[PDB]
C-alpha cells in the first residue's frame, strides 16, 4: 500500500509526464489531486481539468477511485464527475500505474464513445448533430476549464 | 407457514420446500453425552418436527467433561431427564421428549435414528431393522482424539440437489445448426459434461423454447454443445439458458454388510493409510468393552494396550483384512479410549447434525458411508504424559485429563485469551473454553468484545441467547450464560461493548495486549480481521481466524516467528456493477434491486438530511454552494421539501407517490427512447438495443394491477413517515384519491450565463429563514431490512419489479429481494459448530507451544458435498539485510525517539542503507525528493514532534509506540526491503 | 500427465501438465479455465499448500493426482 | 481460398484468405470491411474461439469454411 504509492510517486517524479501532474494533497498519500491538459486535437483543447484520486487500501490489487472535479461536457462523464472507463474497472489489474490511468482519461477525452453512454442526451447530440456537440463542448471548456 | 423472522438466514441455505419437508420429520437420538447433546442441540435449532432422547444411564462426574447441560448437582440422575428440560428451551417449535424404554417396533415412529455410545451388537440389532423399513440410520462415535461416523439412508435414497449450488443461467449470443451454443462476451457458462439445460426467449429456433432439457457437452469455457437442432431451424439468435438439476439415486449398504467391505470417506488425503487402521481399531474397542463388562481400556495402560492389540489382530485375521497393523497408532487409540474432548464432540456433532438434515430433507450429498477422523497431532509433547499423570482425579475434567494429563490441565487453566466478537462462532468458542476449563486458574482471564445487540434472527444459530434476551448486549449475555455453565469462571470473564478498530486503541492498548496469550477472531468482515491481524503481528501474539458461509467453512492459525500473517494473502473482492448499466441499461434483477435501493436512499434519506442540516447550521448555504458538486439540486431539494411539496394530509402523500411513479416509470423511459429510438443503430450499423441492452417500454398506471398499488402504498407510507403523518392502509381511500387525478402533460425535450446565478438567488430567497422554523425537524428513513412493518423491503421490491416490467425482466419475490438488497450472508449452526471444533483443536497445539510448522493445520470444508481438507501453514518469507537473515513479517527495528537526522545517520551507519521514504499512518513524513528547505525545516525535529506537525493532531496520552514504514536504498542504488520501525515514545 | 483439481464448490477440472512444470504454469492454466487470478488461488495436495517458485516434482505430484482448490470465507 | 463470416445480425462477409494467414490479418480484413476494431472481434470456428498470434491452419480451417463473428460491448 504505502510502499506501492511511494514507488509510483517517485517514478512520476523521475520523469515529468509533460501531460499530467499527480501528487498527494497536503500530506495524505491515499488522496491525490491530478491535472490533465485537454488534447490538442479535441474540442477540449487548451483546457485544464482537475481530478480527485482516492486510493484503495489493497492497492495495487484493488482499483483506485478517480472523479472529475472540473465540469466537462462529455458523453461518458456525468455531473458528479464519475468516469465510464474500462482500465478503471475489470480490465484493470495490479499491473498498471496511475500514469496509465491519467493517459487513459486523456484518451477518453480525445474521443468519446456514445455506443455505451453515461449521459444519454449528450450521446444523442453527439450522434445526431455533431456540430452542436462541438460548440457546446468548446463553450463548456472555455467557461469552466479556464480560469 | 414458515416463520421467516427466525429462520431467515437458514432458508437461504435450505429453502422453503426443504424446511417444509423437514418440519414433518421425527428424529430419535440414543445417547445423551457430549456428542449426543451436541447433535440434539443442532437438530433442535435446525427445526425438525420433534426430537426424542433415550439414555437411562445415571450421570457420572466425568460426563461433565463435554456435557454442557449437566451440572454437578445432577450427579446420580439419568442424563435424558436432566437434559430434556434445558433442551426444550432452545426452540419453541420443536418439542423434546424422553422415552424410558426402547423397543424395535417403536422405531417405526421416527424419520431418522442417531446412535451414539452404544455397543456394536446393539447397533447391528437396530440396523437390521432400520435398513429394511426405510429408516435413516446414523451412528457416531468419539474416542479421545479419534472420531467415526456411519450413515445408511436405505437402498433407494433419492437426492434432489447434489452440490447445493444455485442453477447456472446465462445469455446466449448465437446457436449454430450443430447445437454449438456460445455465450456473450467474456462470460463463462460454468457447466460440466452431462448436465441438462433448458432454453427460453430464443429467436430463430422456437423448438428449443418448449422446455425439454438437453444434454451438455462442454467444448470450452465460453461455448458448449447440445446436439443436433437441424429440424427446429437453421440458426438461433439471442436467448437465455438455465441449468436443470435432475435427481440422483443413491444406494447404501447395511451395517452388517458394510463391516466386511466398507467404503471410506477421507477427510485428509495426506494420511490415506489410517482409515483402514481405525476400522479395525474401533471394532476392537467394541469387542474389548463387550469382554470386560462394558469397560474401556484404562488411560495409558500397557496391559490393556497389549490386550487391545491382540483383539485388533484377531479382528484383522477374522475379516481377512490385507493390511499391516501399525502398532503405535493402534496402541495410541487404546491409550485415549476413555478420553472425552469437547472439540471432537462439537466437530462430530456438527457433521452428524448436517447428515440428519440431509436425511430428512433429501438434499445435498451425504457421506457414503464411513468417515474416520483423527487429530493425533494435537497430543502434547512438552509435558509428561504417563499412566500416573493421566489417571482420573475425580473432577469434572477427567475426560480431558485422560488424554492430556494434569500438567497440561494446569497449563490450560493459566491461559489469558482474547475473543473478538460474540456471534455464532463466538458463542461456540466460549462454550468450548468453558468446558475445557480455560482461564479457571489463579492467573487466568477471558476478555470478550462486541458492540451489537441480540435480534430475533440471531436465535437460530446463537444458542446462548433466548427470546427473553432480545435487545440486550451479546457480550453480557454470553458471559453470563458461560458463567452459568461452568461456575469456576465466575469473576474471570470481562465483557466490553467496544468496536475493535482504530478508534478503540485507548482501551486495547499495550498494557491490555502484553498480558494476553492468544487472540481468536469471530468477526464477519474483512476490515476488522485485517486490523486485528495487524495488531497481533505487532504484538507477536498467536491468532486464530475462522469463517463460515452457508455450509462452507475455513480455519487458519497465525503463529509468531513461524508462519505468515492473515493479511499476506488475497481474497476475491465483492462484485460491483458499472454505473452505466445500473443507471439506464439493466439486464438482471440485481441491477433493478440496486437501482431501487439508490432510489430509496435518494428519495427518503438525502433530502431530509439536507433540510435538517440547513435548519441547523446558520450558514449552510455557502458550504453547499462551494462544496456540493450539484448545489442547485440541493437548493431544489430544500425548497420542495420545505415549501412547495410539503404535505398537509395523507391524500397529498398519495398524490406525491403517484407523481413519483409517473416521474420514475413513465417519463424517464420516454426520454430514453427519445434519445435512443428502438430503431436506432450504433456507429457500426448494428441495432442499438441488441445483446445486453433491452428496449424498455413506458408503464401506464393501472390501479387494478397489484404492483402499482403496492408501490403507491409503500411510497405514500414512507413519505408520511418522513413527515410524521398518520398513514392509512384500506384500499378504498387510495382508489378514491387516485381516481380523481389528472396527469400533467409531458413531452420529451430535445435540449437546445448569469441566469443560473439569478435562479439560485431566487431559490435562496424563497426559502423561509431558519429563525421562522425552530424545533421543526424531519425524520430521515434509515434502512432496516429485518423489520417487516416499515415498508422498506416492500418499497424496494415494488420499485424493482416495476423497473423489471419496464425492461422485460422476470420479477423477483420479496424473499430474494431481501436477500440481495440486504447483503445477507447465509448462515448455519452446523458450520459454526465445525469451525469452532477445528479452532479449539488448534488451540491445544498453540498452548503446547509447538515449534515446527508441520504440526499445525489450516482446515477447509464444505458439508454440502462432504469435503474436508487440511494443509500446513505457509512459513513466513525470509530475506537478507546487511548480510543478516531477517524475517519479512515478524521482525522490526527498535529505536529511541531520536531526531530524524539521527535516524537517517543511524541507518546509514549501522545498516549501510540510505533512507529514501519514511511514513507513519497515511502521512509522508520524509521523502528524498522534497525541496531542501522543507527537509531542513523538518530535519532537526524529533519523530513525535514531526508526526504531530504533519498530522496536525497531538499524540494521545496513552500512545507508547509509533509504527513507521521506511523504504531505503543500498549503496549501489538497488532497492532493498526492510522491516518496519517501532519507535518507543 | 493429466491431473484433477476439485473446487470447494464441487466442480472438477482436468489439466494437462508435465512433471517439470512449475506451480505458476498450473495457476495460469487454472486461471484460463476459470478466470481466477493466480494470486487468489489456494492449491492443496497431500496436506501441503503449493507455493510459487517450485516445480511439481518437488511435491511428488504424479499422473492422476488430485489437488484441492480452496478459498477463505468472510462470514461467521 | 475463400471463407465466410456470419455476424449476429445475419450478415455474411466473404473473405479471400490463405491457410498461412494469421488470425490478426483476418481481423485486419474484417476491420477494413466493417470498421470493427480487432480487439473487439471474437471469431469462432467449430466451437473454438480463434486467438491472436495463430493461423487459420492451426484451427483446421479449409475451403469455404464458415466462421461466426461476435463483438464485445465495451463498458
Ligand atoms: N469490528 C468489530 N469489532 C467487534 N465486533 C465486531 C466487529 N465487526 C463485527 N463484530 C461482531 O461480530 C459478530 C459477527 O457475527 P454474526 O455475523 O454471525 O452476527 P450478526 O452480524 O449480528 O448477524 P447477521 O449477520 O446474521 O445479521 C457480531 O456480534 C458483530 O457485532
Ligand atoms: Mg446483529
Ligand atoms: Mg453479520
Amino acid at each position: 500500500a504505502l510502499k506501492r504509492i511511494n514507488r509510483e510517486l517517485a517514478d512520476l517524479g523521475k520523469d515529468p509526464p509533460s501531460s499530467s501532474s499527480a501528487g498527494p494533497v497536503g500530506d495524505d498519500l491515499f488522496h491525490w489531486q491530478a491535472t490533465i491538459m485537454g488534447p490538442a486535437d479535441s474540442p477540449y483543447a487548451g483546457g485544464v481539468f482537475f481530478l480527485s484520486i482516492h486510493f484503495p487500501t489493497d492497492y495495487p490489487f484493488k482499483p483506485p477511485k478517480v472523479n472529475f472535479t472540473t465540469r466537462i461536457y462529455h458523453p461518458n462523464i456525468n455531473s458528479n464527475g464519475s468516469i465510464c472507463l474500462d482500465i478503471l474497472r475489470d480490465q484493470w489489474s495490479p499491473a498498471l500505474t496511475i500514469s496509465k490511468v491519467l493517459l487513459s482519461i486523456s484518451s477518453l477525452l480525445t474521443d468519446p464513445n456514445p455506443d455505451d453512454p453515461l449521459v444519454p442526451e449528450i450521446a444523442h447530440v453527439y450522434k445526431t448533430d455533431r456540430s452542436r456537440y462541438e460548440l457546446s463542448a468548446r463553450e463548456w471548456t472555455r467557461k469552466y476549464a479556464i480560469g | 407457514t414458515i416463520d421467516e423472522g427466525l429462520y431467515s438466514r437458514q432458508l437461504y441455505v435450505l429453502g422453503h420446500e426443504a424446511m417444509k419437508q423437514m418440519s414433518q420429520s421425527n428424529v430419535l437420538i440414543i445417547g445423551c453425552k457430549g456428542l449426543g447433546v451436541e447433535i440434539a442441540k443442532n437438530v433442535c435449532l435446525a427445526g425438525v418436527k420433534s426430537v426424542t432422547l433415550y439414555d437411562p444411564q445415571p450421570t457420572r462426574i466425568e460426563d461433565l467433561s463435554s456435557q454442557y447441560f449437566l451440572t454437578e448437582d445432577d450427579i446420580g440422575v439419568p442424563r435424558a431427564k436432566v437434559t430434556v428440560s434445558k433442551l426444550a428451551e432452545l426452540n419453541q417449535y420443536v418439542p423434546v421428549s424422553v422415552v424410558d424404554e426402547l423397543s424395535t417396533e417403536y422405531l417405526k415412529n421416527f424419520k431418522c435414528v442417531v446412535v451414539t455410545e452404544t455397543s456394536l451388537t446393539k447397533q447391528l440389532e437396530i440396523n437390521d431393522f432400520t435398513h429394511k423399513n426405510h429408516i435413516a440410520y446414523i451412528a457416531a462415535d468419539s474416542r479421545g482424539l479419534f472420531g467415526s461416523i456411519f450413515c445408511d439412508f436405505g437402498e433407494n435414497f433419492i437426492c434432489t440437489d447434489t452440490d447445493g449450488n444455485e442453477p447456472l443461467t446465462g445469455m446466449i449470443a448465437s446457436i449454430t445448426d450443430d447445437g454449438v451454443v456460445t455465450m456473450l462476451e467474456e462470460t463463462r457458462h460454468g457447466l460440466e459434461n452431462g448436465d441438462f439445460v433448458k432454453f427460453t426467449e430464443v429467436k430463430g429456433m422456437p423448438g428449443l423454447n418448449d422446455g425439454t432439457p438437453r444434454k451438455v457437452e462442454v467444448k470450452g469455457p465460453y461455448t458448449f454443445s447440445i446436439g443436433s437442432v437441424k429440424d427446429l431451424g437453421s440458426a438461433g439468435y439471442n436467448g437465455v439458458f438455465t441449468q436443470v438439476k435432475v435427481p440422483t439415486k443413491i444406494s447404501f449398504k447395511s451395517l452388517r454388510e458394510s463391516l466386511k467391505d466398507p467404503e471410506y470417506v477421507y477427510p485428509d488425503f495426506g494420511k490415506m493409510m489410517r482409515p483402514p487402521q481405525y476400522h479395525i481399531a474401533f471394532q476392537a474397542l467394541s469387542a474389548f468393552a463387550d469382554a470386560h463388562e462394558g469397560s474401556l481400556p484404562r488411560p495409558r495402560n500397557d496391559i490393556d494396550a497389549a490386550e487391545f492389540f491382540e483383539f485388533c489382530k484377531k479382528i484383522a485375521s477374522t475379516l481377512q483384512f490385507d493390511v499391516e497393523l501399525d502398532e503405535k497408532l493402534i496402541k495410541e487409540i487404546s491409550y485415549q479410549a476413555r478420553g472425552d474432548l469437547v472439540a471432537m464432540s462439537a466437530f462430530l456433532g456438527g457433521a452428524v447434525a448436517q447428515e440428519v438434515l440431509k436425511a430428512t430433507t433429501s438434499k445435498f450429498y451425504p457421506l457414503k458411508q464411513y468417515f474416520y477422523f483423527d487429530s493425533l497431532e494435537s497430543l502434547p509433547s512438552s509435558v509428561t504424559i504417563s499412566e500416573e499423570t493421566c489417571k482420573p482425579r475425580g473432577c469434572r475434567y477427567d475426560g480431558q485429563i485422560a488424554v492430556f494429563g494434569s500438567e497440561f490441565q494446569e497449563k490450560i487453566a493459566s491461559l489469558s485469551t482474547f475473543l473478538v466478537g460474540a456471534g455464532a462462532i463466538g458463542c461456540e468458542m466460549l462454550k468450548n473454553w468453558a468446558m475445557m476449563g480455560v482461564a479457571t486458574g489463579e492467573s487466568g482471564h477471558i476478555s470478550v468484545t462486541d458492540m451489537d445487540s441480540i435480534e430475533k434472527s440471531n436465535l437460530n444459530r446463537q444458542f446462548l441467547f433466548r427470546p427473553r434476551d432480545v435487545g440486550k448486549l451479546k457480550s453480557e449475555c454470553a458471559s453470563t450464560a458461560v458463567s452459568i455453565m461452568n461456575p469456576s469462571l465466575t469473576g474471570k470473564i470481562t465483557s466490553y461493548q467496544e468496536r475493535v478498530g482504530p478508534e478503540s486503541e485507548g482501551i486495547f492498548g499495550d498494557e491490555f495486549f502484553e498480558k494476553l496469550s492468544l487472540v481468536t477472531n469471530a468477526l464477519d468482515n474483512v476490515e476488522a480481521r485485517m486490523y486485528v491481524d495487524r495488531r497481533c503481528v505487532f504484538f507477536e501474539k498467536p491468532l486464530l481466524e475462522s469463517g463460515t458461509l452457508g455450509t462452507k467453512g475455513n480455519t487458519q492459525v497465525v503463529v509468531p516467528h513461524l508462519t505468515e500473517s492473515y493479511g499476506s494473502s488475497q481474497d476475491p473482492p465483492e462484485k460491483s456493477f458499472p454505473i452505466c448499466t445500473l443507471k439506464n441499461f439493466p439486464n438482471r434483477i440485481e441491477h433493478t434491486i440496486a437501482w431501487a435501493r439508490d432510489l430509496f436512499e435518494g428519495l427518503f434519506k438525502q433530502p431530509i438530511d439536507n433540510v435538517n442540516m440547513y435548519l441547523s447550521s446558520p450558514n449552510f448555504l455557502e458550504t453547499s454552494l462551494k462544496t456540493s458538486s450539484n448545489p442547485r439540486e440541493v437548493l431544489e431539494n430544500i425548497r420542495d421539501y420545505l415549501v412547495t411539496e410539503k404535505p398537509l394530509s395523507f391524500e397529498e402523500c398519495i398524490m406525491w407517490a403517484r407523481l413519483q411513479f409517473d416521474k420514475f416509470f413513465n417519463n424517464n423511459i420516454q426520454q430514453l427512447l427519445f434519445n435512443f429510438p428502438k430503431d436506432s443503430v450504433t456507429s457500426t450499423g448494428q441495432p442499438f438495443w441488441s445483446g445486453p441492452k433491452r428496449a424498455p417500454t413506458p408503464l401506464s398506471f393501472d390501479i387494478h394491477n397489484r404492483e402499482h398499488f403496492d408501490f403507491i402504498v409503500a411510497a405514500a407510507s414512507l413519505y408520511a413517515f418522513n413527515y410524521g403523518l398518520k398513514s392509512e392502509t384500506d384500499p378504498a381511500i387510495y382508489e378514491r384519491v387516485l381516481a380523481g387525478y389528472n396527469p400533467p402533460p409531458f413531452a420529451p425535450k430535445s435540449g437546445i450565463a448569469n441566469k443560473d446565478k439569478q435562479e439560485l438567488k431566487s431559490i435562496a430567497d424563497s426559502l423561509p429563514p431558519p429563525s421562522s422554523l425552530v424545533g421543526f425537524r424531519l425524520t430521515p428513513a434509515e434502512f432496516e431490512k429485518d423489520d417487516d412493518s416499515n415498508h422498506h423491503i416492500d418499497f424496494i421490491t415494488a420499485a424493482s419489479n416495476l423497473r423489471a416490467m419496464n425492461y422485460d425482466i422476470t420479477p423477483a419475490d420479496r424473499f430474494k429481494t431481501k436477500f440481495v438488497a440486504g447483503k445477507i450472508v447465509p448462515a448455519m449452526c452446523t458450520s459454526t459448530a465445525v469451525v469452532s471444533g477445528l479452532v479449539c483443536l488448534e488451540l491445544v497445539k498453540l498452548v503446547d507451544g509447538k515449534k515446527k510448522i508441520e504440526e499445525y493445520k489450516n482446515g477447509f470444508f464444505n458439508l454440502a458435498i462432504g469435503l474436508f481438507t487440511f494443509s500446513d501453514p505457509i512459513a513466513s518469507p525470509k530475506m537478507k539485510v546487511n548480510g543478516k537473515e531477517i524475517d519479512k513479517i515478524w521482525d522490526r527495528y527498535n529505536l529511541p525517539d531520536c531526531t530524524l537526522q539521527e535516524l537517517i545517520d543511524y541507518f546509514q551507519k549501522e545498516e549501510g542503507l540510505e533512507v529514501t521514504m519514511l511514513s507513519s499512518g497515511v502521512s509522508l513524513l520524509y521523502a528524498n525528493f522534497q525541496p531542501p528547505k522543507k527537509l531542513a525545516e523538518r530535519l532537526p525535529l524529533k519523530i513525535s514532534e514531526l508526526v504531530e506537525q504533519i498530522t496536525k493532531k497531538k499524540l494521545e496520552p496513552f500512545r507508547k509506540h509509533l509504527v513507521l514504514e521506511i523504504c531505503c536504498d543500498d549503496a549501489n542504488g538497488e532497492d532493498v526491503e526492510v522491516p518496519f520501525i517501532c519507535i518507543k515514545l | 500427465m493429466q491431473i484433477f483439481v476439485k473446487t470447494l464448490t464441487g466442480k472438477t477440472i482436468t489439466l494437462e501438465v508435465e512433471s517439470s512444470d512449475t506451480i505458476d504454469n498450473v495457476k495460469s492454466k487454472i486461471q484460463d479455465k476459470e478466470g481466477i487470478p493466480p494470486d487468489q488461488q489456494r492449491l492443496i495436495f497431500a496436506g501441503k499448500q503449493l507455493e510459487d517458485g517450485r516445480t511439481l516434482s518437488d511435491y511428488n505430484i504424479q499422473k492422476e493426482s488430485t489437488l484441492h482448490l480452496v478459498l477463505r470465507l468472510r462470514g461467521g
